[PDB]
């Protein structure tokens, strides 16, 4: 990262400081990485965080300078499409099945998170055009 | 399945039937008749010989030979005739399908077994054969496994002790006093009352007298005095022609010769004293169980009183403490056959049979070695 | 028999 | 090899035959360790491996990817306890587990849903095998047998009754069930008995034919019986009763009619006395005949004949009490008067002096002559108890004929379908001639089972055009031959019944002499002459020679039976006999004969099979004990079937269902767009060697492990795709939520 990038990232980081000490929580680190264009898993975030314990994840605060190496380390379509085509060959995906797998497999999400990402993209049958939805979620 | 045949070559009566039966299906005397007289009526049917029950009917016109004498088979062609009649006419069975079991007196000449076997394999081609001692069969017939067996037929008397199924061969005694030589003595004593019986077919008439009238005196001299005193013993019989004949103290005098072989002029002692002198040869341990298990076998034993005379008179010989018991079931005439029907039906027996291949390999010498 | 008796 | 951390295995335990572990560190070639809460598990010259959950719920024991006693038992237990389902399929054989509670499932909409469908399409149910019979009989003229088998509690009669309810309900009208079901209170009464390990036990073999019209409707039913245990009538082991009907009858005696029969109390009679157990808790025998007689009347056994039957049973009861005194070592007599003989003779209308004479003596005749022997006290007691057994057997065959008269119809049957209830292979810790017979019959039945299953698998192979040589089975003919053949165990027993003095000591000694080293399957117990051991297919089992002979023996003297057949007092007693060498035959030879007739009855049909396992000794509803269930599943040859099917190819998959499940693994470029060839293309990537999987016209045949392997790789790909999707979605969702809310 160059000085300009570091300045933009610091400004964004300060927008994420909800406590005023110029720091974020470990548990916010993943959110900040995602806001800056990275897509780490929660597992990857905890790994780059050093597998923190619950207490420091929820209350230990770090400034931009300590967060930055982790963002760097994380930073340094056809699979995504086939992954969605797993749950399909008419270019659709059931809304119910995507909801079920996202709330029951992997790093399970809430029904509200899935509704939020899925809002306005599913039709009356409960089918998702996955090429358009995928382009949308990758934008 | 298969059923064995069981055949008993008594001197007087052939007895035959299938194994597993409880009674023989054929009995007929072992008698062979030949025409005696010049055959006049051309167009009569002239059979060259009559066998068995046929010869009974026609006896007036025949000479009746017995092919068995004192349990030795004395001329073999007529014996073959008897077995041929037995299998084909009496049982109506082909011997080639059916194994056969045969029966013999204990000491009789060793050649007899060889020849009797040879005739069965060569002439009849029986699948398998065996030979059993009569005294052995009578134990199967009476349902016990320790016995002294006193067995007397037309031709032979013999004693064999058996203890827990071990026969004891040195123990064994044989006499040639039997139903036939009772009959012959009965002729000579009937002559005292002035009746004369000279001929074979007529000898059978004497034998029928002996079977109907005789009995054993429970005291010989006391009943002899009683019969001298009174008519009461004397009793009446009928010839075939209807001449009535009357018969006195003498009718017991034939059964008395069993117990006094001196009358016929034998060397030996009578049946009771040979039974005792047989037991005396046995090892002292067993004797207590022989004295209980006396078994009487064969039709000469059939006269009334012979059980009670046997028990009384042998008690005089045996020491007082040992209870004598004598066992005389009413069917003992058959019992040698009944016990051979038992023996021939055992699953363990099936390995014993002398088989056709094994005979062909050995030749008749095998009959001594394997059979006993 | 063959000796001591007739059969 | 596979064993990893967080895999599962089954380990043995006294208290439940298999229990589960997780693996604590990966196996490398020594002793293992496990979590349950650790011990090192000793290994000796491997453990089993435990299926993934997705299989274990499922309906068919071949569907399991690992086949072994732990997996089978666990599957059956989760199905029974958690899923509340009892019926399950093993190979061709249905298995049934007694729920001992009653369930909606038999309702008529279920019957309609099953009608005209197959094994696979529908969940295992007793109806489904009846539908198999009903379809088979319309494929082929061939008659169909259905066979129901298990220890006495397990539910066999009730399963037969449901198979009949099924056939009658699908048939449409023509009304058989009412009669057939009404028969059973009679048959259970004459033919069932109480034994040390349960209270109602069928001591015969029970058969039904349903006949069909040329166009299929039920026309009528015809019933048969085999292997009746005649010996129970006269001889009873500790705490065990003879047939219920005697106890019902004795407990009736205070009723007005039976006074004429002068029945004493239930213990009073020598044939009831022997068990020392004159009452069953919860069963009021005095009430139960009110049902029995109701069933006779409803079936049309005349009110006269009912009293004839009870008069005959009273006859036998009185007969048994009748006791000789020895005059002599050689002979006995009935005493100067013996009371109960009078009551016998006045029940059946015979001269006391005639029964007195013929009981004491026997007649033997060559037709020119006749002779009478006095007979021993022992042989007189054997003769009495054989006359008792012969009467009872003839009565039972008559009651079954008059039953059948009501059940026939005269219109020609096109084809029957046949349902069979028989006792299963059985081991008790005192064993006697009754168990020897029951085990020998279960040998014949299982030889027939094994050979049929082997044939059906050869058919299924040729039907899928695959090589055959692997096919294998257990051959029990060398064990049958030990029981059956000449100089076998039965044949020496029947010999010694003849042999002039014969005893359970000398018989055993004969067995040791001939058999002792000449076969593996016969063995002596180390510490007794009196017992011997037979290695039956289910188990090594040990029998006591004591009291075989007294049970072995029937001989029914022609004189006594003539005297009975003379009597005029009432219709039935002459009617029994009217219809020889058969009087001579021992019980064992009559048993062999009846068993041959049973195998002639079942051969020239095609079987279908049910097995019934008793879940627990103590009548606890809808609960289970692994320790019994294993002992049942071994005696049923279920474990043999399962083991031998595992050694080969257990698993069947349609290409349609394979693609339907595992398109998840596919790539669209890799989709050739016809399922069979697409999967034939794909599969080689995933599994090393064709020896371990095969291809047929319709079916894939895997070796055992490969289903669990596939399910694992399916899970892996599913997780990978899900984690990708979730990670991307979480990233732009986080951006959307904090930025748009901050905006
Ligand atoms: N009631 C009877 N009393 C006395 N002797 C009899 C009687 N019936 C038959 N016998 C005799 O039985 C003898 C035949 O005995 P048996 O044992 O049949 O000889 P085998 O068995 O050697 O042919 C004949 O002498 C015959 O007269
Ligand atoms: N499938 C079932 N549904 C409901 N109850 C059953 C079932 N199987 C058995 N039972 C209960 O268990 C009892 C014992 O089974 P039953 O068929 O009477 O014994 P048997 O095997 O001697 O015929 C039945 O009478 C019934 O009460
Ligand atoms: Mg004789
Ligand atoms: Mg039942």
């Amino acid at each position: 990262f160059n000085k300009d990038q570091l300045e933009e990232f610091k400004e964004a980081f300060e927008l994420f400081d909800r406590v005023g000490d110029g720091k974020i929580l470990y548990s916010q680190c993943g959110d900040v990485m995602r806001a800056l264009g990275q897509n780490p898993t929660n597992a990857e975030v905890l790994k780059v965080l050093g597998n923190p314990k619950s207490d420091e994840l929820k209350s230990r605060r770090v400034d931009f300078e300590t967060f930055l190496p982790m963002l760097q380390a994380v930073a340094k379509y056809e699979d995504y499409l086939e992954g969605f085509r797993v749950f399909d060959g008419n270019g659709k995906v059931m809304g119910a099945e995507l909801r079920h797998v996202l709330t029951t497999l992997g790093e399970k999400m809430t029904e509200e998170e899935v509704e939020t990402v899925l809002a306005g993209h599913e039709d009356s049958n409960g089918c998702i055009n996955y090429e358009a939805f995928l382009k949308h979620i990758l934008s | 399945e298969t059923t064995a045949l069981v055949c008993d070559n008594g001197s007087g009566l052939v007895k035959a039937g299938f194994a597993g039966d409880d009674a023989p299906r054929a009995v007929f005397p072992s008698i062979v008749g030949r025409p005696r007289h010049q055959g006049v009526m051309v167009g009569m049917g002239q059979k060259d010989s009559y066998v068995g029950d046929e010869a009974q009917s026609k006896r007036g016109i025949l000479t009746l030979k017995y092919p068995i004498e004192h349990g030795i088979i004395t001329n073999w062609d007529d014996m073959e005739k008897i077995w041929h009649h037995t299998f084909y006419n009496e049982l109506r069975v082909a011997p080639e399908e059916h194994p056969t079991l045969l029966t013999e007196a204990p000491l009789n000449p060793k050649a007899n077994r060889e020849k009797m076997t040879q005739i069965m394999f060569e002439t009849f081609n029986v699948p398998a054969m065996y030979v059993a001692i009569q005294a052995v069969l009578s134990l199967y017939a009476s349902g016990r496994t320790t016995g002294i067996v006193l067995d007397s037929g037309d031709g032979v008397t013999h004693n064999v002790p058996i203890y827990e199924g071990y026969a004891l061969p040195h123990a064994i005694m044989r006499l040639d006093l039997a139903g036939r030589d009772l009959t012959d003595y009965l002729m000579k004593i009937l002559t005292e009352r002035g009746y004369s019986f000279v001929t074979t077919a007529e000898r059978e008439i004497v034998r029928d007298i002996k079977e109907k009238l005789c009995y054993v005196a429970l005291d010989f001299e006391n009943e002899m005095a009683t019969a001298a005193s009174s008519s009461s013993l004397e009793k009446s019989y009928e010839l075939p022609d209807g001449q009535v004949i009357t018969i006195g103290n003498e009718r017991f005098r034939c059964p008395e010769t069993l117990f006094q072989p001196s009358f016929i002029g034998m060397e030996s002692a009578g049946i009771h004293e040979t039974t005792y002198n047989s037991i005396m040869k046995c090892d002292i341990d067993i004797r207590k169980d022989l004295y209980a298990n006396n078994v009487m076998s064969g039709g000469t034993t059939m006269y009334p009183g012979i059980a009670d005379r046997m028990q009384k008179e042998i008690t005089a010989l045996a020491p007082s403490t040992m209870k004598i018991k004598i066992i005389a079931p009413p069917e003992r005439k058959y019992s040698v056959w009944i016990g051979g029907s038992i023996l021939a039906s055992l699953s363990t027996f099936q390995q014993m049979w002398i088989t056709k291949q094994e005979y062909d390999e050995a030749g008749p010498s095998i009959v001594h070695r394997k059979c006993f | 028999w063959x000796a001591x008796c007739p059969a | 090899e596979l064993y990893t951390k967080y895999a599962r295995v089954w380990i043995p335990d006294p208290e439940e035959v298999w229990k589960s572990a997780e693996l604590l560190k990966d196996y490398k070639p020594k002793v293992l360790q496990l979590r349950l809460k650790d011990l090192e598990y000793c290994l000796d010259p491997l453990p089993p491996l435990r299926n993934p959950d997705i299989l274990v719920g499922e309906n068919d024991l071949t569907a399991l990817s690992y086949l072994h006693e732990p997996a089978v038992l666990h599957n059956l237990k989760v199905r029974f306890i958690d899923s509340k389902l009892i019926y399950t399929y093993c190979g061709i054989v249905l298995v049934a587990i007694n729920p001992y509670e009653q369930l909606p499932i038999y309702g008529e909409d279920i019957i309609n849903a099953y009608s005209g469908q197959n094994m696979g399409d529908m969940d295992p149910h007793i109806f489904a095998v009846a539908e198999e019979a009903y379809k088979q009989m319309a494929r082929d003229e061939r008659n169909q047998s259905i066979i129901v088998s298990g220890e006495s509690g397990a539910g066999k009669t009730v399963s037969a009754k449901y198979a009949m309810r099924y056939f009658a309900t699908v048939s449409g009208s023509a009304n058989v069930e009412e009669k057939v079901l009404a028969s059973n209170p009679i048959m259970e009464s004459i033919g069932n008995a109480k034994t040390t390990r349960n209270d109602n036990s069928s001591r015969f073999g029970k058969y039904i034919e349903i006949g069909f019209d040329k166009r299929y409707r039920i026309i009528g039913a015809n019933m048969r019986t085999y292997l009746l245990e005649k010996s129970r009538v006269v001889f009873q082991a500790e705490e065990e009763r003879n047939y219920h009907i005697f106890y019902q009858l004795c407990a009736s005696a205070a009723l007005p009619e039976f006074k004429t029969l002068r029945l004493g109390n239930a213990n009073y009679f020598h044939y009831t006395k022997q068990g020392g157990s004159p009452v069953i808790d919860g069963i009021d025998d005095a009430k139960e005949m009110v049902n029995t007689r109701q069933a006779c009347t409803l079936l049309g056994i005349s009110d006269s004949y009912q009293m004839g039957i009870f008069r005959i049973l009273a006859g036998i009861l009185h007969l048994g009490n009748v006791e000789f005194a020895s005059r002599d070592s050689d002979s006995c007599a009935i005493p100067p008067k013996h009371d109960p003989l009078t009551i016998f003779c006045d029940l059946m209308g015979v001269d006391y002096e005639e029964m007195a004479h013929w009981l004491c003596h026997r007649k033997l005749a060559t037709a020119t002559e006749t002779y009478i022997k006095p007979i021993s006290k022992l042989h007189a007691i054997n003769a009495r108890d054989a006359l008792a057994k012969h009467i009872y057997a003839n009565l039972f065959n008559w009651i079954v004929d008059h039953v059948n008269k009501a059940l026939h119809s005269t219109v020609k049957q096109h084809s029957f379908i046949g349902v069979l209830d028989i006792y299963g292979f059985e081991t008790f810790e005192i064993n006697s001639f009754e168990q020897f017979c029951i085990n020998y019959a279960n040998e014949k039945l299982q030889q027939q089972f094994n050979m049929h299953v082997f044939k059906l698998e050869q058919e299924e192979y040729m039907k899928e055009q695959i090589p055959w040589t692997l096919i294998d089975f257990y051959d029990n003919q060398p064990c049958i031959n030990l029981i059956e053949a000449k100089m076998g165990v039965l044949d020496l027993l029947d010999e010694e019944c003849k042999m002039p003095k014969g005893s359970d000591d000398t018989w055993a000694q004969k067995l040791y002499n001939t058999h002792l080293n000449k076969c593996a399957l016969f063995e002596k117990p180390r510490l007794s002459n009196k017992a011997f051991i037979i290695k039956h297919f289910a188990d090594k089992v040990e029998y006591q020679c004591e009291g075989f002979l007294e049970k072995n023996k029937d001989t029914v003297y022609e004189e006594q039976i003539k005297v009975l057949k003379s009597s005029k007092k009432f219709k039935l007693l002459p009617e029994l006999f009217q219809d020889s060498k058969e009087h001579k035959k021992t019980v064992g030879h009559q048993f062999r004969n009846s068993l041959h007739l049973l195998m002639e009855t079942l051969n020239a049909t095609t079987p279908h099979y049910v097995r019934c396992i008793k879940p627990n000794d103590f009548k606890f509803p809808f609960t289970f004990d692994e320790k019994r269930a294993v002992q049942q599943l071994r005696a049923c040859g279920v474990l043999e079937t399962i083991r031998i099917s595992a050694a080969g190819f257990p698993s069947r998959w349609t290409y349609q269902e394979f693609f339907s499940r595992y398109r998840v693994l596919m790539k669209q470029k890799d989709v050739l767009s016809d399922r069979k060839q697409t999967c034939k293309n794909v599969l080689e990537k995933l599994i090393l060697d064709k020896d371990k999987y095969q291809f047929g016209k319709t079916k894939i045949f895997f070796r055992a492990g490969q289903v669990a392997y596939l399910e694992k790789i399916r899970a892996d790909k599913l997780r990978a795709a899900c984690i990708r999707i979730q990670k991307t979605i979480r990233g732009w969702l986080m951006r959307k939520k904090y930025m748009r809310m901050r905006r």
